[PDB]
């Protein structure tokens, strides 16, 4: 079984570090690669980054700074965390498990591919807004 | 007449990199090779490699590879296409590298080897 | 004519480096008052 | 971004750019109301679960649209539907595509 | 003018089980000048 | 040179057509940065 239980402050205030968990189901945190989804209210989703231990740590060049994905191995939890959230980022999150594979279209040796991602199965979601 | 001019004498240190321009003139540069031979005191000649100025194929020694790099410029002007000139950068020197090196020149002869050197250059020391 | 050239179209890595740029620029057409504003592609073993 | 068919039809959902290089389009399926899920992760590859009756465009086409064809349309398409691409040339894309409204009669 | 599909790299194949072996019959032709018991190894054209 | 045509001063009746066109243009002198404005006379089966 897979599912991802999460929790949220759902209403918070400006200005702060906004932080968010997600809990498991059976599988642990190192064993696969974690992607975080924000989606506006009624816009379509955008993908905030994603995480795995040894390297693969690569986020969404559009914040890039106030992001900070983490693990947490003792626990088996995964972590998301912003920093100045404005009202913008009013919107609902989503911690997922994805996949990856390797598409060439060339010669694998002239590094002429690409490793894409999907995410399979998703969590079930919070609303976190900032408001007053 | 073919003329050799070569670069004045310098003074280097240990880790350095000289570059000994040879500027040839009097013949058609595209044509005849480019040698650098060094002269060291107390063990006579010694070659390094020589330089074909068409394209730039270039061969050095057995034991001077990876310390030595030619290069030439040729003369793009038809108004002048006789000139030229031939480099070499001799990297990572030593104390005991201490020498003279002169460029020459085979001999448009015939019956004649690219080795029996003809016109040479007025001969660079380099101290370490 | 001095050209003007940017990336060609591609996912550009930092370990590789662009081996076709654009490099549009001006060139008299079959009148010769007026100047079309045409593009082309070039190699980088052509352009300085 | 709004598609009506009627049932028995077949449905064709248009989503993201013209195709400028090869492609490895990933499309999803928004329930209203709950979180999306996956339909195709490859051109045309799905995993197990869903049916057949949904496929997908190939990516070895230079100058088309990632299109998503549904056979034998039921009252269960009705949903929310997300193209994710994956183009050779331009960069990684952070958001999804034109999300398009499939309503079912 | 455009480049429609990919932007991928000119190349050449030579199979590696006959280049391979071509060079075994150079290489024993090329002791016949040189002598036995010679190493005879090849390099990348050092500079030009 | 893009050229500039008129009427050749004539009767123009509608049931006859203009067979010579004026047709005053732009070109250069002999000097390089001067530009002289003359015209001519062209028939109308050397113009568009
Ligand atoms: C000199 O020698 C080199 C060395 O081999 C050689 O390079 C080879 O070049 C060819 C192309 O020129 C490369 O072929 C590609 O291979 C990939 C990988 O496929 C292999 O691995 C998968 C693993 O699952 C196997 O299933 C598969 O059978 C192969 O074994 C293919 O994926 C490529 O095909 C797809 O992409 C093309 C362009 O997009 C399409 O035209 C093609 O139809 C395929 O698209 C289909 O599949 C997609 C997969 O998702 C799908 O999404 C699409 O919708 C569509 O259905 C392509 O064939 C090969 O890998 C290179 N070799 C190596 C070792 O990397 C040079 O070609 C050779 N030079 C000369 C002149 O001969
Ligand atoms: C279009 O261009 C962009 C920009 O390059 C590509 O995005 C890159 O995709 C590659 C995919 O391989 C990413 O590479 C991965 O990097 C991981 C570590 O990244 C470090 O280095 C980057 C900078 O190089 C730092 O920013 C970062 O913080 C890290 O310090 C590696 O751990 C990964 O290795 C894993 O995957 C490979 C896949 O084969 C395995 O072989 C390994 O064993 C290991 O499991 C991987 O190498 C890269 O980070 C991405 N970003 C950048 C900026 O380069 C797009 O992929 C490209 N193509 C499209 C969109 O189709
Ligand atoms: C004709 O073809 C030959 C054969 O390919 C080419 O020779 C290759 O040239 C490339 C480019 O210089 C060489 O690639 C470099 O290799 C270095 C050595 O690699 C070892 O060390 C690294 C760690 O230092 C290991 O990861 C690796 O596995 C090896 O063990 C690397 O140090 C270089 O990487 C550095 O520079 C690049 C670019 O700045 C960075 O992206 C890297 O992060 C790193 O900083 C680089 O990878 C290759 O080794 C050569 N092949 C050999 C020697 O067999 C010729 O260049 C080509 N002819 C012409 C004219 O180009
Ligand atoms: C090589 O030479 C030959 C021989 O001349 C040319 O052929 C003549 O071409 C002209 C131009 O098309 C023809 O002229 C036209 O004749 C029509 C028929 O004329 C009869 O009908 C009118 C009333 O409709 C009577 O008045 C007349 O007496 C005739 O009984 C006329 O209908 C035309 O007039 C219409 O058009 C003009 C122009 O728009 C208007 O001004 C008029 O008011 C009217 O609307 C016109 O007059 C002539 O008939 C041809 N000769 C023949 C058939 O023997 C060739 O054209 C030439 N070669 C080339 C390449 O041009
Ligand atoms: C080299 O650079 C030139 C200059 O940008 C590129 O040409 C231009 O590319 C853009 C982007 O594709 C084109 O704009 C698009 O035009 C269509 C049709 O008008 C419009 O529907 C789009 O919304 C967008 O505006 C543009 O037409 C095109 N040409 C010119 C003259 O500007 C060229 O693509 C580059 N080279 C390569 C190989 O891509
Ligand atoms: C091509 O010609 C156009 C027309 O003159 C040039 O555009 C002008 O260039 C001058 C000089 O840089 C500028 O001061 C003007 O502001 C430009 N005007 C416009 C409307 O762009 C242009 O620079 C030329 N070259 C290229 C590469 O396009
Ligand atoms: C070079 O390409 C040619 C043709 O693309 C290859 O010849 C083919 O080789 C396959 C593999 O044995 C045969 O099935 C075909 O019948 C061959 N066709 C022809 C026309 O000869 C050749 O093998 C390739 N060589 C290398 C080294 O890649
Ligand atoms: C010949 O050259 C003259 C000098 O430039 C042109 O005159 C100018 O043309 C431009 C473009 O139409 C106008 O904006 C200016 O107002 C014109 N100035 C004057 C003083 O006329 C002229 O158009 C060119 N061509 C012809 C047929 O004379
Ligand atoms: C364009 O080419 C230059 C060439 O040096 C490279 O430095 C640069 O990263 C490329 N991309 C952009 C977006 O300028
Ligand atoms: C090349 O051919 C020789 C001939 O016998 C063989 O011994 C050798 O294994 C081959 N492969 C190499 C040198 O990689
Ligand atoms: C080298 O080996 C070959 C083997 O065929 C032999 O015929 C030849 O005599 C050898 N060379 C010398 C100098 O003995
Ligand atoms: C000049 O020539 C044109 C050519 O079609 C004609 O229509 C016009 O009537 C002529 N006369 C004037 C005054 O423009």
């Amino acid at each position: 079984q897979v599912h991802l239980q999460e929790s949220g402050p759902g209403l918070v205030k400006p200005s702060e570090t906004l932080s968010l968990t997600c809990n498991v189901s059976g599988t642990l945190v190192r064993d696969n690669y974690w992607s975080w989804i924000r989606q506006p209210l009624g816009k379509q989703p955008e993908w905030i980054g994603y995480v795995h231990d040894s390297g693969d740590t690569n986020y969404n060049p559009s914040l890039k700074s106030r992001v900070h994905l983490s693990l947490d191995k003792s626990k088996n939890l995964v972590s998301l965390r912003l920093t100045g959230v404005t009202a913008a980022d009013s919107a609902i999150y989503y911690c997922a498990t994805t996949k990856h594979g390797r598409r060439i279209y060339g010669v694998v040796a002239f590094k002429e591919w690409f490793t894409y991602f999907y995410m399979d199965v998703w969590g079930k979601g919070t609303s976190v807004t900032v408001s007053s | 007449q073919v003329q050799l001019v070569q670069s004045g004498a310098v003074i280097k240190t240990p880790g350095s990199s000289v570059k000994i321009s040879c500027r040839a003139s009097g013949y058609n540069f595209r044509d005849y090779s480019i040698h650098w031979v060094r002269l060291i005191p107390d063990k006579g000649f010694e070659w390094i490699g020589w330089i074909k100025p068409l394209w730039g194929a270039v061969s050095y020694a057995r034991q001077l590879q990876g310390r030595v790099s030619m290069t030439r410029q040729l003369s793009q002007d038809p108004d002048d296409p006789d000139w030229g000139v031939a480099y070499m950068e001799f990297s990572g020197l030593t104390p005991a590298d201490t020498a003279e090196y002169f460029c020459v020149r085979r001999g448009s002869c015939d019956y004649c080897g690219d080795f029996p050197w003809q016109y040479w250059g007025q001969g660079t020391v380099v101290v370490v | 004519v001095t050209l003007q050239c940017t990336n060609v179209t591609n996912n550009i890595t930092d370990d590789m480096r662009g081996e076709l740029k654009n490099c549009s620029f001006n060139m008299t057409t079959e009148l010769r008052d007026k100047k079309q504003k045409v593009y082309s592609l070039f190699y980088r073993l052509d352009v300085v | 971004t709004f598609v009506s068919v009627a049932p028995g039809q077949t449905a064709r959902i248009t989503c993201g750019e013209e195709s400028l290089g090869s492609r490895s389009v990933i499309w999803y399926q928004q329930r209203p109301g709950q979180a999306p899920s996956l339909i195709i992760y490859n051109n045309n590859d799905r995993p197990s679960g869903i049916p057949d009756r949904f496929s997908g465009s190939p990516g070895s086409t230079f100058g088309t649209t990632a299109t998503l064809t549904i056979t034998s349309v039921e009252a269960g398409d009705e949903a929310d539907y997300y193209c994710h691409i994956w183009d050779s040339r331009r960069p990684t894309n952070w958001v999804f595509g034109e999300g398009t409204t499939l309503i079912v009669l | 003018g455009d480049i429609i599909g990919d932007i991928r790299q000119a190349h050449c194949n030579v199979s590696k089980a006959t280049w391979n072996e071509t060079l075994g019959k150079v290489v024993k032709q090329l002791r016949k000048h040189f002598g036995n018991n010679t190493i005879i190894r090849f390099a990348n054209s050092s500079g030009g």
